[PDB]
């Protein structure tokens, strides 16, 4: 059973990481090495380590195992909320980021990204600024 | 789900703060220490508290700054819109109503285990976290090898 659960989840990643990465990556095949869930990926046929991954298609893979988890546990996706997907200031996961929001998280319901990046502004549909002034956190919608 | 609208008064850094949530990509932007962590934070303990999230309660040795700490939250599951309002006193306050017609009424009795209990029915909080909500560094732990 558990091994139909791997599949499954596998399946589910499959989908969204090819989406992401344009058909690159055909395949995520999820293990539990030991009840600790490892993943890898399919590149023209072969299975490969994650390290092989370039920064962009890093954030790709962990956002398309956390869609594919929605999916499996709840069986759709009307809400994601993301704190911080990227870390500070990387361009390379920046990129991919604004990808993934124009072709893929602009349909969802609702998402709810957290983020510093500044960058990110014209792949949203409204904006909201919040700063520390005075010592108080202050609200500024922007769009 | 969909949230609509969180009110956050003097909790951390929010004196004040309101947010309205609307449909499609929803970017908080801001610089550590801006709030924003904060009102994740605040959104969590809306929906599920209890849990483990500090500054929430608080003790009181001066009357200066001496404020109740308030988060208002409004949301939507399957067509129905509920309104959870928690208040902790520097002993606790809590409702947690559905609109009906014109009017919000209770879903259960206001009181903390009653609407925990409510919550863990609605939209467990296990599906709140491994289903909605990507906590930071969550991605990174994902990709662990």
């Amino acid at each position: 059973a558990r091994e139909a659960a791997l599949s499954k989840i596998g399946e589910l990643a499959s989908e969204i990481f090819a989406e992401f990465t344009e058909g690159k990556y055909s395949e995520v095949v999820v293990r539990a090495e030991e009840n600790k869930v490892r993943l890898f990926v399919v590149w023209e046929g072969k299975e490969r380590p994650l390290t092989f991954l370039s920064g962009g298609e890093r954030i790709a893979l962990g956002l398309a195992f956390r869609l594919a988890m929605s999916l499996y546990l709840a069986g759709e996706i009307s809400l994601l909320i993301l704190d911080e997907p990227t870390p500070y200031l990387d361009e390379e996961r920046r990129r991919k980021l604004i990808t993934i929001m124009e072709r893929y998280l602009k349909k969802i319901p609702q998402v709810i990204l957290v983020s510093h990046d500044e960058e990110l502004k014209d792949a949203a549909d409204h904006v909201i600024r919040i700063s520390l002034e005075n010592g108080s956190s202050k609200v500024e919608v922007v769009s | 789900m969909k949230l609509e609208r969180v009110t956050v008064k003097n909790f951390r850094s929010h004196s004040d703060t309101v947010v309205e949530f609307k449909e499609g990509i929803n970017l908080i932007i801001g610089q550590n220490g801006s709030g924003k962590s904060s009102l994740l934070d605040a959104i969590l303990v809306g929906l599920y508290w209890p849990l483990r999230i500090k500054d929430i309660k608080k003790d009181e040795f001066t009357k200066v700054g001496a404020r109740d700490t308030y988060i208002d939250l409004i949301f939507e599951k399957d067509g129905t819109k509920y309104r959870i309002t928690r208040r902790f006193l520097k002993g606790e306050i809590h409702a947690m109503k559905r609109l009906v017609g014109n009017e919000w009424k209770h879903v259960t009795e206001p009181s903390s285990k009653a609407i925990s209990a409510f919550m863990e029915k609605l939209i467990p909080y296990n599906i709140f976290l491994n289903a909605i909500y990507i906590r930071q560094g969550q991605i990174d732990a994902i990709l662990e090898s």
